[PDB]
RNA sequence: CGCCCGUCGCUACUACCGAUUGGAUGGUUUAGUGAGGCCCUCGGAUCGGCCCCGCCGGGGUCGGCCCACGGCCCUGGCGGAGCGCUGAGAAGACGGUCGAACUUGACUAUCUAGAGGAAGUAAAAGUCGUAACAA
RNA sequence: UGGCUUGUGGCGGCCAAGCGUUCAUAGCGACGUCGCUUUUUGAUCCUUCG
RNA sequence: GCGGAUUUAGCUCAGUUGGGAGAGCGCCGGUCUCCAAAACCGGAGGUCCUGUGUUCGAUCCACAGAAUUCGCACCA
RNA sequence: ACAUCCAAGGAAGGCAGCAGGCGCGCAAAUUACCCACUCCCGACCCGG
RNA sequence: CUGUGGUAAUUCUAGAG
RNA sequence: CUGCUCAGUACGAGAGGAA
RNA sequence: UUUUUUUUUUUUUUUUUUUUUUUUUUUU
């Protein structure tokens, strides 16, 4: 049964965690006694409507504020697939976390509230339906399902006109991003009631498409590049009684087996795999797509962090002394010059990088040079630029390992530009 | 031949006059230094202070005050190589060791009984010559 | 125009002294309290065997043509079912020695905080006087 | 104690050169001037040593 | 992960409310000397840590980074 | 005296035995293969 | 050993033949 | 006076935060 | 028998940093 990684994305409060939680529940992955206890705890803290969300949101600050802060990973299994599902935050402060999530994903569920004002807000200039869609594209997610959520809400009440309104807006925007919009399901659901999650909903007779589970089965599994050299960007590092220090991350390329000797770049520390675990099931090998924790003998937690990359010793992950990229500028309030230093979000990493030169401005559609060494770039421009990371950074050429070779540029907490790396000068 | 005990007792007691023997005899070695008799102690560079040489010799000597790990006590330490200052940064882990038998510092040095040999769990020789590390 | 002494002013580091009846640590502990097992006076949820009586079934003898029947010995079933006596036997419980642990203090051994007071040592030279070396 | 008076104490007030980044008064006000007050203190000797 | 401080001359620190910085040592240099010490003159020295926003103008504010620090959270 | 999971009711534990995690530091390994050897333990085999 | 049972959970374990 | 809903709301670029 | 012998201080504190250089047979 093929495995897939699913990221759940969308604007703050639109219903991401409630969807995932409620889906896991009616699919029977969550103990009724636990759902009962969560509900009681939720009511007693003034937050009844967070009972499904609190399956995913566990941190003290998440519960206090009623928001997701960082990623949660859950295994569930449909008729055709086994999914690792990744719950991502909508809050603008934590889009860096959502991005690491997208970097690990094969497909995305975009959760979009149909409630009056909630939709418009998410799709507004500085909204996260807009931003998350953009970032998901740049991190290389092609398969997308959209859950038009909260159909149950009184200000919505299962209205097909409201639904078709959000669908059309979403379609015009998504097509401008390069999505193949004709192929993607727009399912009207209620993460809270359950409508169209797993079974079909009587409240919405006018809807003929897949339910969300059906839409999942209609996805297609991605290429498994087992013959390219091992690369595992670390998403987090735990220190675990019995195991020791265990990096977690999704195997992008190559294969990893217990016994293997592995190196973590850019620090250059080397350890040896004691064990491998996916969703609490011990493994002996892990292949691309596997989202795993791997115990490492001889490595201290302080040696390694998120955004580090693990490969085998003979073909270690490339550390960029500098690198070259083709970029498009989504948004900027003035202009970008040589010297501009946004943070680069690539795979699980995020490191400020200085533009040391702008070799050429390109026509954004054709790719031809329109000017050698432009005096600056502005919103709407495309370019070939050189980048020097402020601290050691791992990147690969897009042509070689695309999952370590696509990136976003962010500055003053906004997404400014997008990029693919066309060349790397190794450290 | 029957007076053996006096000579036996006399020897051990007169022996107390040997200070090094005395040093082993009294639990002093364990408590006379921050180490506890230990050859090496990991530490942190609290500050870097330049110091002046003693007597006719005139020089600026590189000196570091170090906070020890288990001990938690102030230490006066000597920086050894030429431009080690360029390579010594505040709060980088440092391993320290002593000079020629415990007691007195090199005659040129003032109040330092300790030597700095590691930076960030890296030996000094490597930073000092270009071929090794940077 | 040689050596040489001490107070006094900087700067640093050791050790001595110390209002707080000073704080911290670990060992032996006086006394008051006392879990818990165990020996031991009991108790007695409960179980079985024989005691007495009546009724039938079956083996062996005696008084009866019988057959039922009665007596002895041995079992099966029912009532006074436990009503008479016996044995092992859980909860509990008398009084104990052992004796955790609690508290209250002791006491050693082992470090330690502090306004100030007082030496020294780095000690090259600032400032006062000539003590010692040539009666 | 009480009492005249209010220097001293306390409080408002006319004028607006200034603060208040632009501007005087939103919020404050030099100087200069009008006063209210009798829980401070002061001066006065009127009532109380028969 | 979150949140606070701090970063200004070779050194150590002061300023500030956006018109753009200021002192103590320094240390160096010269005179005297074998050379210093003392003495006496002389030195002009800062992307105000960085990007962006705002603005006519950003050392200063806002928003974002780095580095150092200090709280707090998380806990394979 | 530590301290693990709590369906709120309870239930456990003594890795100073191999491995393996942490801690501690100046300072010491791997979550392996096996009864073939040396023995030993159970009853007349050949288990462990 | 049959069957009949209770508990989040442990080498839990009743009652009945 | 305090709490529960009012409500992490309107108003904010946030910090925040009502009635 | 042969020898003393007075005199005595009226007035002299101090002197910065650093100082230096050494090694052998064999005769032509
Ligand atoms: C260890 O649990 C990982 N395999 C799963 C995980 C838990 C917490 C944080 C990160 C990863």
């Amino acid at each position: 049964k093929p495995h897939m990684n699913l990221v759940v994305i969308g604007h703050v409060d639109h219903g991401k965690s409630t969807l995932v939680g409620h889906l896991l529940y009616r699919l029977g992955y969550i103990e009724e006694k636990k759902l009962k206890e969560l509900e009681e705890q939720a009511k007693s803290r003034g937050k009844e409507s967070f009972k499904f969300a609190w399956i995913l949101d566990k941190m003290k600050e998440e519960r206090e504020r009623g928001i997701t802060i960082d990623l949660t990973f859950m295994k569930f299994e449909t008729k055709k697939y086994v999914f690792t599902i990744i719950d991502a935050p909508g809050h603008r402060d934590f889009v860096k976390n959502m991005i690491t999530g997208a970097s690990q994903a094969d497909a995305a569920i975009l959760v979009v509230s149909a409630r009056k004002g909630e939709f418009e807000a998410g799709m507004s200039t500085e909204g996260q339906t807009r931003e998350h869609l953009l970032l998901a594209r740049t991190m290389g997610i092609e398969q997308i399902i959209v859950a038009v959520n909260k159909m149950d809400a009184p200000d919505v009440n299962y209205d097909q006109k409201r639904y078709e309104f959000v669908v059309s807006v979403l379609k015009k925007f998504m097509k401008g991003l390069g999505y193949q919009v004709d192929k993607i399901p727009f399912i009207p659901v209620s993460a809270w009631k359950g409508d169209n999650l797993i079974e079909r909903s009587p409240n919405m007779p006018w809807y003929n498409g897949p339910t969300l589970v059906e839409a999942l089965d209609q996805l297609q599994p991605p290429a498994k590049p087992v013959d390219k050299p091992l690369r595992i960007p670390v998403q987090n590092v735990y220190s675990i009684p019995g195991a020791g220090t265990v990096p977690v991350g999704r195997v992008e390329t190559g294969v990893l087996r217990v016994g293997d000797k592995v190196v973590f770049m850019p620090p250059g520390v080397v350890g040896e795999v004691r064990s491998i675990e996916m969703h609490y099931q011990q493994l002996q090998q892990a292949e691309p797509g596997d989202n795993i924790g791997f115990a490492v003998r001889g490595v201290s937690k302080s040696d390694i962090k998120r955004g580090d990359v693990a490969g085998h010793l003979d073909k270690p992950p490339t550390v960029a002394e500098e690198f070259e990229a083709r970029i498009f500028v989504i948004w900027h309030p003035s202009a970008i010059t040589v010297g501009y230093t946004p943070v680069i979000h690539v795979h699980t990493a995020s490191v400020s990088s200085r533009i040391i030169e702008i070799k050429a401005k390109l026509d954004p559609k054709t790719g031809q040079v329109v000017e050698q060494n432009p005096q600056f770039l502005k919103a709407g421009d495309a370019a070939i630029v050189r980048f020097k990371p402020v601290k050691p950074l791992v990147v690969e050429k897009f042509s070689e390992i695309p999952q370590l070779g696509r990136f976003a540029m962010r500055d003053m907490n906004r997404t400014v530009g997008i990029g693919i790396v066309t060349d790397v000068k190794p450290a | 031949l029957r007076t053996a005990r006096k000579l036996r007792s006399h020897r051990r007691d007169q022996k107390w006059h040997d200070k090094q023997y005395k040093k082993a005899h009294l639990g002093t070695a364990l408590k006379a230094n921050p180490f506890g008799g230990a050859s090496h102690a990991k530490g942190i560079v609290l500050e870097k202070v330049g110091v002046e040489a003693k007597q006719p010799n005139s020089a600026i000597r590189k000196c570091v005050r170090v906070q020890l790990i288990k001990n938690g006590k102030k230490i006066t330490a000597f920086v050894p190589n030429d431009g080690c200052l360029n390579f010594i940064e505040e709060n980088d882990e440092v391993l320290v060791a002593g000079f020629g038998r415990k007691g007195h510092a090199v005659g040129d040095i003032p109040g330092v009984r300790f030597k700095v040999v590691k930076v960030a769990n890296v030996s000094l020789l490597a930073l000092y010559k270009g071929k090794k590390e940077r």
